[PDB]
């Protein structure tokens, strides 16, 4: 869960590599975008919008192993100064309407950098952010330019737990390199169920193990020799995904000027053709 | 969306400006 | 990135350009 | 506006001096093109903290595509550097190969036209990154 | 973000075309080499 | 908003080309 | 038909020679040095043989015009000073030679600030009493910030002069 | 007046024939124009240090007057002159430029593109930070691969084995000081060997 | 009288030429950069963060299959590790697939060595799997000084293979 | 070989009435190339920045082979130039090579000492020496004795304030980019205004 | 060697080509003494830069001498600042001044001569910086 | 003394300024000057003579006042590496005779900064040291090169006591701004003999002074206002004078190569006007 | 330093050189 | 010593002139 | 210390002339017409 | 001392084969 990350890795949420610290338990990878304007003047409120895609259909083995619904989280690194405009700055449906749930600062202070604990279900394949620029005229410590914003996108549950033990969604392979005579896939009671095995590979070592609820089994007696692999099934359908872009603070001074010089250039450029070229009626005499 | 709904904008303007300079100066 | 395709087509465009207007230039003031 | 003295080979017919006098209105609009981009879309920064943190794309410029997606495609060796030095020392031979012709022109010769068409698109193709739609896809 | 690019390239190409218009449109109405 | 004009302007000003094209005339 | 006439192009050339400079202005500022206040001369107060001219550092040290230097004014010196009462004083003579440009020397026995250089001897106030040296030593405040014995751009009318400093 | 009489006038002259794409010369060399200009522009603030040289980048952008500006276009106009000489490189292939005596003017041409990228491969590493760090770091021992000397190649390049302290200062003059000199040289014989004529027609 | 015989400066710009090799040596010699001799790094102290580090500091928390950088040999980065019983780790490899240039990945999964920019894959001690994995990734020795760990300039033979080293 | 074969025969121009002295103008030239290369090659291992600009003087002095060597010659060179473009003054002078039909030549060259002096000025700086800090130190103000101008001069040269490293940043873009252009330009323009002569009879 | 039809202002008598091969002479020439006084007068290392301290020596390199003992002779001012600028602007107008004798060469012309050695001495004079007081001397 | 340098500023003997420790104290000054070859080869005992010049005749005050003769001292720093060379190394009158006093380091270990402690009198105007040159090639810590050598030469007493009190060797001005009316110099008794004096400035404060032994009086009396300025004489008759220098540790090796080239040049060049011009008969026949 | 007389003096042979040499070269090619 | 020869070898090797001085 | 340019000044001056000598010198045991 | 006991040497020497090298091939 999103609040993992912040618990484990807490003074940043991407490694030195740039890879987003959710990778080391959600393995699979799955697609991941954000959309944020080219550009947005300073202190305007924009859009942003984390698109964690994935067709509502097929289920997950939950923790009971029985299929279940997805669920969706991430983390946006949105650049120095920006964070969420205050609920009062937010549009009508513009900001408001689209996507409502709660955006928790990675730490105290950083409020542009949120974690999306909320998990959402189908709903939120979207997921839009209302966040406000920030204004380097109020704040001297800001300046107008390009800067980078970074996302880490996931969905389905994750292979390992905080608590450094994986979890029932993934293949769980076998301990010893042989073959299995059967399946002890028995239930549980109450709370519980798991869904044991009993390995062979007498070889000397004559070995069984533990595969949880959940996954599915494929082979078992009379061959699954391999060497301690593929359980029989990997349950993992979603996963990871990770997108970066940028978005430029501008300044609409910056802008005039530039569109003011090209007038210029355009009207000088328009007296060069007209004089020059056109006037060439001297010699155009004899 | 403006690209035209304001390009074709812009264009047109110096643009009338250079037909016209035109013929201010072709009489 | 986003000059990512400014030069990819505006390469096309030119490509087009001489490739297209060209074999066909001199294709006719010295063709028939 | 072409007649007969120092009369033969290749020269000047039309327009003399004042093209030079549009020029510059080529030059203000490079200047200008280049102008509104530089706003509408300036450049940015990085890091200096750690240079153990290896990122993991690796974007050099555009055009160190098709030359890169080379050099990381056939195995290392020299073939890929070998391959590479074809570019440029391939190219300062064609006006050797390409170099027949005279009367004519020069868009009547298909062993080239076709040849250099192929060759921008493998060019094209090869510009391609990072696992990008890979060597293959296409 | 490959629509970024997408949308970027296609603007030089047509432009281009948007551009020359003008320009064969501008030469019409003052005399254009029609031989 | 004041950004659509910017590009409106980059792509508006590549008129700097639509000058040459128009270049061409006679001597 | 009667042209004759490209007496007009005083336009052409004028308008361009305006997108000319209109380009030429910002790249000009460019090269043109920005604002500034400290980097250096900023806030530690700096020394001679490894410490820090302060208050609280240099208030009970001196005594008879002690002579150590804290940093500088937009690249100057500095100090804490003291002369006839036993307490630092309150003034800054800044230590720039006024005739070539070299960090002068300060002599508590001829009280004068002999600077090697071309021979200029100020008093141990800034008085130059005789030459080849145009005006005396330049100057600055004499307080705090706290803890660091803090001054800042001069602008105060000098005092050896009465009227306005030989600076403002 | 005319005291200028170090043999002067009847210098308007020369004709033209028919072309449209014969700017993309002149293109890409305006374009180098506003690279030597913004690029000399940042030798005054730019401190190539493997400590300082980031950080002087970021003065160019907040701290120095339109220094955002000057390093933009820079950026652009590299990747733009690159991009008009390819161009340049298509107007002349598909019109036969390197015509039956102009062979010479297109091998100093090739030579010109080498020179050309091997400037943005300088420049782009010299801020220093990642993707600029990383990719000459990456690039450093490509030529390591050619024997004989293909080691030596790659020790001169950077200077040392690895890349730090000294890629950054050998890549420094070569961007600035190296590479702008053989340009120049190469832009100036491609320019002189051009007492020739060019196309077809009728 | 019969002279025609310029057939003699095959020598005047014979010992001319020479002239010029002559200065042209040591100008070569002068653009190949200085080597090591006794072959040693001289440290600014790096991390993988990029602040100041400490033994006991990284060199505490290695648990089953800890790797992370810090300020390394000559080009090749440094990884600190320890074993199981947490004993000096004899081996610090230097992340250095010399394939095309990336910083060979430990595995947080395998405990090997799987390269990600271009599939090199490696094992607990540094042990490539296959390919495009070049060889086997080059180990360290195990030990500490004064907060400040000690690990040395290699040019030495591993036992990972038995022969003479590689990797020096 | 023809391909713009058409010029060559344009070889072996000219002779010479009376010489000798008239050696003066190659040899400060060739002071120049020995400066050009000399400096050059050490832009591959100096460093300017205060902080490292002394310590890779020394450098290069014990480590790099031949460093006191390529060094030594630059700081010998240097002072032979100016010393040899007197001397050339002097030939030139007392001959009355300035006369009528060459003025230009002798005024781009009273340019071309400017810019001659001033390399020595920003170059004697670099080593961050006493000698060489303080001798810029002292310079820096010499202009400010003007208005408005005479200090906007000033802060353009320094860096602003007094001598920050900012100083040192433009005084090595000054000796190492902009100063070696400006002799290119006009040792360019002095060279070619010369199809010249004088002093001579029947 | 010289006839009658190339008439002017400038001339080429005798000696071609080939005194452009004594030139590699003089070159060889040149760089062996700046070679031979680099070897034997090793470039000396001097002493880091401190802010602080200053005086005890200073001087500008050397060709600033005469140029340096007027800055620091005159008050100050701008008389110094507009006096040295006199050096090369003076000298830009010389083939101004001195260039009455087109008809005959300035070089016997004393009033040049004499003011070309005087104003040599001056310099020479200035040059030696000179212990301020007695700076006097001649 | 020397010693007394090295006790008050035990860590350099010179400012970061340049200027020698002594000026502190012999306010005085008066020439000096350091004579070494241009270059010695490496481990070379040679010369190094600091020359102390002041004709002998003329006598200072000494502690009592009475006229006495001079005595010399110095501080010399050699470049890193050389010290003095080793009692059996000096040859015979060649280094041995010239010159026979202690050398004493500055501080433990610098032997290439040497204080001439003894204090020499008429004899030693001239003090010559024979140093042993450096081996950059028996120590990686010592280079070729040239490397810069200073003086500090000093003679007559200092105006100025390490216990912060003035010598009776320079002036001791008034105390007050007035004119005096009297010599209040009489002697003492015993072990001294001070001259007081009877200042009067009576102008409301009325004060005098104590002036020691040694110093001449000039005016008193009747007038002499000025401002507490001076006493009435200054038999200050000594000083210090510093001078520097650089030597070239030359490595015989970089010369014969330089010779070898040379060669090589000047040989290249007899071809040339050889070959050259002189075989100039082709058309030298037409 | 010295060098101070390298061409304190390598320029006054030069002037000799050419004031000497000089007024009296072409003080004779068409002297009298 | 060895040093003599050095400076005979730059008042030696002016002889670079002594050849044009064949004029 | 003048003393080590007053001689280094001399040698430069003469020098010239033992050069020229043996310029004219050798002219001369070849033929200076 | 050895300029002359010397350089009349070294001098001479270049010189001798100066002086020869030309009657051999004068030959
Ligand atoms: C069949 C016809 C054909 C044609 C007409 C072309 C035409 C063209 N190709 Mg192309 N190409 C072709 C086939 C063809 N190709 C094939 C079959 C391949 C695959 C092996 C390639 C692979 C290829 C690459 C990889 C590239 C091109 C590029 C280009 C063009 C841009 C020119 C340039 O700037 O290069 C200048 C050269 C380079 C960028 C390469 C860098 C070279 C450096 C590293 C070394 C130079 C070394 C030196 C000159 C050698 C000295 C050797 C010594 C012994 C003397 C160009 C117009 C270049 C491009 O599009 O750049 C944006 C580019 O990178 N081509
Ligand atoms: C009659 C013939 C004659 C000739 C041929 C010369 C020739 C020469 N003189 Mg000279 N001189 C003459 C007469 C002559 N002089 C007379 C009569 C006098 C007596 C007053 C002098 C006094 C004199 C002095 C005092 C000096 C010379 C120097 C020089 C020479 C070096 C030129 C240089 O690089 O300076 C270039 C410039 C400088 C050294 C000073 C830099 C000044 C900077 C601050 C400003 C430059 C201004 C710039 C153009 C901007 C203008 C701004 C505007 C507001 C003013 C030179 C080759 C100089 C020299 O020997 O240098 C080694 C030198 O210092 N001469
Ligand atoms: C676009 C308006 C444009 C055209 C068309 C064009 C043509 C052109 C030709 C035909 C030449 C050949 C010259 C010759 O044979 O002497 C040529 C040469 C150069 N150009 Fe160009 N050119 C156009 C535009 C531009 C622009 C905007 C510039 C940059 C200022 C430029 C530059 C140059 C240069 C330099 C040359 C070499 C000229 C020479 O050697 O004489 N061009 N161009
Ligand atoms: C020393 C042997 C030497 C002499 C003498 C000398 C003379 C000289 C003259 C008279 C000219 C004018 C030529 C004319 O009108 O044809 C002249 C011109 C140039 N020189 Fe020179 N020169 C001597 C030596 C050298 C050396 C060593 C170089 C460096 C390669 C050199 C260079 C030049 C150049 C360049 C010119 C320009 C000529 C032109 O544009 O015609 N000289 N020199
Ligand atoms: S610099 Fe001190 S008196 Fe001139
Ligand atoms: S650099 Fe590691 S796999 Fe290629």
């Amino acid at each position: 869960y999103p609040f993992w990350a912040q618990q484990t890795y807490p003074p940043t949420p991407r490694e030195p590599t740039g890879r987003i610290v959710c990778a080391n338990c959600h393995l699979a990878a799955k697609p991941a975008e954000v959309e944020v304007p080219q550009s947005v003047l300073p202190d305007t409120v924009f859009k942003a919008v984390v698109k964690i895609p994935y067709d509502t259909k097929l289920q997950q083995v939950a923790a009971d192993g029985s299929k279940v619904g997805l669920n969706v989280g991430a983390v946006l690194m949105l650049p120095e100064g920006f964070k969420i405009a205050p609920e009062e700055r937010i549009p009508e449906e513009l900001k408001k309407e689209v996507g409502d749930v709660y955006f928790q600062p990675y730490k105290e202070g950083q409020d542009n950098v949120l974690l999306v604990g909320p998990l959402p279900g189908e709903q939120y394949q979207e997921i839009v952010f209302p966040v406000l620029s920030p204004n380097p005229t109020t704040d001297k410590n800001i300046h107008f330019g390009k800067y980078a914003i970074h996302l880490g996108a996931n969905r389905g549950r994750g292979q390992i737990y905080p608590t450094g033990e994986k979890s029932n969604n993934n293949v769980f392979t076998a301990s010893a390199t042989g073959t299995i005579t059967k399946i002890a896939k028995e239930e549980d009671e109450y709370g519980n169920v798991k869904y044991q095995v009993s390995i062979q590979t007498d070889s000397g070592k004559t070995v069984v193990d533990t595969i949880p609820a959940g996954p599915e089994l494929i082979v078992s007696e009379g061959q699954a020799v391999k060497a301690g692999e593929a359980l029989t099934n990997n349950p993992n359908v979603g996963g990871f995904g990770q997108d970066d872009t940028e978005i430029v603070l501008q300044d609409p001074n910056r802008v005039k000027w530039m569109i003011a010089f090209i007038c210029l250039v355009m009207l000088a450029q328009l007296m060069l053709i007209l004089k020059k070229k056109q006037v060439e009626k001297v010699q155009a005499a004899e | 969306i403006d690209v035209l709904g304001w390009v074709a904008l812009l264009v047109v303007f110096t643009w009338s400006i250079a037909m016209v300079v035109w013929g201010r100066n072709g009489l | 990135m986003i000059l990512g395709a400014v030069f990819y087509i505006v390469f096309i465009a030119l490509f087009f350009g001489i490739a297209v207007g060209i074999i066909f230039a001199i294709k006719s003031i010295k063709l028939i | 506006l072409a007649k007969g003295m120092g009369h033969n080979y290749y020269g000047e017919p039309a327009w003399p001096n004042d093209l030079l006098y549009v020029f510059p209105v080529v030059i203000m609009g490079t200047f200008a093109c280049i102008v509104a981009l530089s706003v509408l879309d300036p450049a940015m920064v990085g890091e200096p903290a750690n240079p153990f943190a290896t990122p993991l794309e690796i974007l050099p410029e555009w055009y160190l595509y098709p030359v890169f997606q080379i050099l990381r495609s056939l195995p290392n060796k020299l073939l890929g550097v070998l391959l590479m030095a074809s570019v440029p020392l391939g190219l300062i031979l064609v006006p050797f190969i390409e170099n027949v012709n005279k009367f004519q022109n020069p868009f009547r010769r298909p062993v080239a036209t076709t040849i250099f068409l192929f060759g921008t698109l493998v060019t094209i193709w090869l510009g391609i990154g990072a696992a990008l739609p890979l060597d293959k896809t296409l | 973000m490959t629509e970024e690019m997408l949308y970027a390239a296609l603007l030089s190409f047509g432009l281009i075309f948007v551009g020359w218009g003008l320009g064969v449109l501008l030469l019409k109405i003052q005399g254009a080499e029609k031989e | 908003l004041v950004l659509g004009l910017v590009f409106a302007t980059l792509g508006g000003l590549f008129y700097a080309a639509y000058q040459q094209y128009k270049r061409p005339n006679e001597l | 038909d009667m042209g004759r006439r490209q007496f007009m192009n005083l336009l052409a050339f004028g308008t361009v020679t305006g997108v000319a400079l209109g380009a030429l202005y910002p790249l000009v500022k460019y090269f043109i040095p920005p604002s500034g206040g400290a980097v250096g001369g900023g806030t530690t107060a700096k020394d001679k043989l490894g410490n820090n001219v302060k208050v609280s550092k240099f208030l009970e040290s001196h005594n008879a015009g002690d002579r150590v230097l804290v940093q500088g004014l937009k690249g100057d010196p500095t100090y804490i000073v003291v002369e006839s009462k036993e307490a630092i004083r309150d003034y800054g003579i800044n230590a720039v030679c006024t005739h070539l440009g070299c960090v002068v020397p300060w002599n508590a026995a001829e009280n004068k600030f002999k600077c090697p250089c071309h021979g200029s001897q100020y008093d141990e106030t800034g008085r130059v009493i005789r030459g080849p040296a145009p005006l005396s030593l330049a100057l600055c405040h004499a307080t705090v910030q706290d803890d660091n014995i803090v001054l800042t751009p001069w602008t105060e009318t000098d005092f050896r002069t009465g009227e306005k400093p030989w600076w403002v | 007046e005319i005291q200028a009489l170090a043999d002067d006038v009847t210098s308007k002259y020369v004709p033209p024939h028919v072309n449209i794409f014969y700017c993309l010369g002149g293109i890409t060399l305006t374009c180098f124009l506003i690279q030597f200009a913004t690029g000399f522009a940042m030798t005054f603030y730019y401190k190539p240090t493997v400590t300082e040289a980031y950080a002087s980048v970021q003065y160019i952008m907040n701290e120095v007057s339109f220094g955002w500006l000057i390093r933009s276009i820079h950026r652009w106009s590299a990747s733009m002159m690159v991009l008009m000489m390819i161009l340049h490189v298509f107007r002349v292939y598909l019109t036969g430029g390197f015509k039956k005596p102009r062979e010479l003017t297109w091998i100093s041409g090739v030579i010109l593109a080498v020179i050309t990228v091997s400037f943005g491969v300088t420049g782009y590493s010299l801020p220093w930070d990642q993707v600029g760090y990383w990719a000459v770091k990456i690039v450093s021992g490509v030529p390591e691969a050619i024997p004989v000397v293909g080691v030596l190649i790659s020790d001169l390049l950077r200077g040392g084995s690895s890349v730090g302290q000294a890629t950054l200062t050998r890549y420094y003059s070569a961007h600035t000081f190296v590479l702008p000199w053989l340009i120049a040289v190469f832009m100036l014989l491609h320019f002189l060997m051009i007492r020739k004529q060019g196309i077809s027609g009728p």
